[PDB]
RNA sequence: AGGCGGCCCCCUGGACGAAGACUGACGCUCAGGUGCGAAAGCGUGGGGAGCAAACAGGAUUAGAUACCCUGGUAGUCCACGCCGUAAACGAUGUCGACUUGGAGGUUGUGCCCUUGAGGCGUGGCUUCCGGAGCUAACGCGUUAAGUCGACCGCCUGGGGA
């Protein structure tokens, strides 16, 4: 959101098996939704945080 | 012959059938038995109850090697996901963590037409 | 029984004995109406099974029944276009009605010469469980078992 | 998902069951046994929408 | 418009908004013209994992040149170039003015103990309802199918086409 290096603030975001959540569950405001997924898409590209459980 | 005690039971369960594969943590074949293996066929195989019967003769033809603990590996839907894991544990068995591993394409692949039954 | 639930008439009891229970049990081996006769085949069994069982007359019968009694059973149901068997657990008023039923069915199913001597021989067979009817009772639980799997 | 542990279970699995329900293996892999096509998906779409209206 | 969906960079078009300066009718539409234009299709050369017309095989059926199954060639991907059509649809041509409302979603901007994840407004987009009116009716309804104006396209029984 504010900052894809926030690893701490995303990882409430996603669920057990990495999967972004939703804003419904959340209730984000929807133009962070976005600026959310993309800091998230940023920090899986870097290792920050994993595509999947699998890994 | 040889000892393992530390194993994990792997369950491939696809809607035609389900195929249940022992295994070491390395991932080397204990032994293996299927649905369609144990008689059953066509309409009798794709169920749980096949899929019980495949589980309880994987486990005749392994504790040669005496196995105590193990985590579960759920391949597939179908049946044989749920029952296969109950007969597993009752055939003597201390069953210690459960994990899903049906794949997932990240939306890779074209799947065949839809079947106009 | 598509609306309307009932009561079920509870017969009078045996004149012999005063027992409901073997009342009910008359009336399942009886045939055309024949209730004169029907007593006088299980009377005359029991006078068989008390004597060779020796063990009295009243609890023999319950010991043969203790075991063709059946815990649980499976109920038909057609769902999408396949009949699954679902195994539903059943209750104890008729669960020895069925004990009673198998029993009667595997004793005229016998070799014997006449149908006291048929069912001595059957209460008998059942009180160690070895004859028809509780192969019925196994048979009831290995079709039971194998739908475990629904409930 | 993942799943595991107590000394007094075995019911862990009315667990895993439930955290199936909540990840969606089983309503995933029917979405993708077989193709459907992108107009079809834009129709499934629309049709939960207006349902999604009391 | 057709259509565009992982992450990053380079190039680039358009749209909205706040504030004030500048030009000063420079606008609207547009027959002919030009360009764009899904999918299949064609040309050469790539590419080729899945899928799959054709075709083969196995089933089903009275038949089954089909629906099902096992296979599977073009084709689907890239480059360059052709074709220029679709239920290319909101089946609703562009612009501009005017006429009660309620619930939302999206995105800008002014004000308010930022004292809350808000309170007051004010723009552009958008969804569902719904008044008047309009409609053969279904419906539409400030994003009009209402109220008027400018201009282009098109319609004139069905078939034959
Ligand atoms: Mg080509
Ligand atoms: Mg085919
Ligand atoms: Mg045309
Ligand atoms: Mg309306
Ligand atoms: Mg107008």
């Amino acid at each position: 959101e504010i900052d894809y290096k926030d690893i701490a603030t995303l990882k409430n975001y996603i669920t057990e098996s990495g999967k972004i959540v939703p804003s419904r569950i959340t209730g984000t405001r929807a133009k962070y939704q976005r600026q959310l997924a993309r800091a998230i898409k940023r920090a899986r590209y870097l290792s920050l945080l994993p595509y999947t459980d699998r890994h | 012959r040889k000892q393992v005690s530390d194993g994990v039971a792997h369950i491939h369960a696809s809607f035609n059938n389900t195929i249940v594969t022992i295994t070491d943590r390395q991932g080397n074949a204990l032994g293996w038995a299927t649905a369609g293996g144990s008689g059953f066929r066509g309409s009798r195989k794709s169920t749980p109850f096949a899929a019980q019967v495949a589980a309880e003769r994987c486990a005749d033809a392994v504790k040669e090697y005496g196995i105590k603990n193990l985590e579960v590996m759920v391949k597939g839907p179908g049946p044989g996901r749920e029952s296969t894991i109950r007969a597993l544990n009752a055939a003597g068995f201390r069953i210690t963590n459960i994990t899903d591993v049906t794949p997932i394409p990240h939306n890779g692949c074209r799947p065949p037409k839809k079947r106009r039954v | 029984p598509r609306r309307r639930v009932i009561g079920q008439r509870k017969i009078l009891p045996d004149p012999k004995f005063g027992s409901e229970l073997l009342a009910k049990f008359v009336n399942i081996l009886m045939v055309d109406g024949k209730k004169s006769t029907a007593e006088s085949i299980v009377y005359s069994a029991l006078e068989t099974l008390a004597q060779r069982s020796g063990k009295s007359e009243l609890e023999a019968f319950e010991v043969a029944l203790e075991n063709v009694r059946p815990t649980v059973e499976v109920k038909s149901r057609r769902v999408g276009g396949s009949t699954y068997q679902v195994p539903v657990e059943v209750r104890p008023v008729r669960r020895n009605a069925l004990a009673m039923r198998w029993i009667v069915e595997a004793a005229r199913k016998r070799g014997d010469k006449s149908m006291a001597l048929r069912l001595a021989n059957e209460l008998s067979d059942a009180a160690e469980n070895k004859g028809t009817a509780v192969k019925k009772r196994e048979d009831v639980h290995r079709m039971a078992e194998a739908n475990k799997a629904f409930a | 998902i993942k799943v595991r542990e107590n000394e007094p279970f075995d019911v862990a699995l009315r667990r895993f069951k439930r955290s199936c329900e909540k990840a969606g293996v089983l309503a995933e892999v029917r979405r993708r046994e077989f193709y459907e096509k992108p107009t079809t998906e834009r129709k499934r779409a629309k049709a939960s929408a207006v349902k999604r209206h009391a």
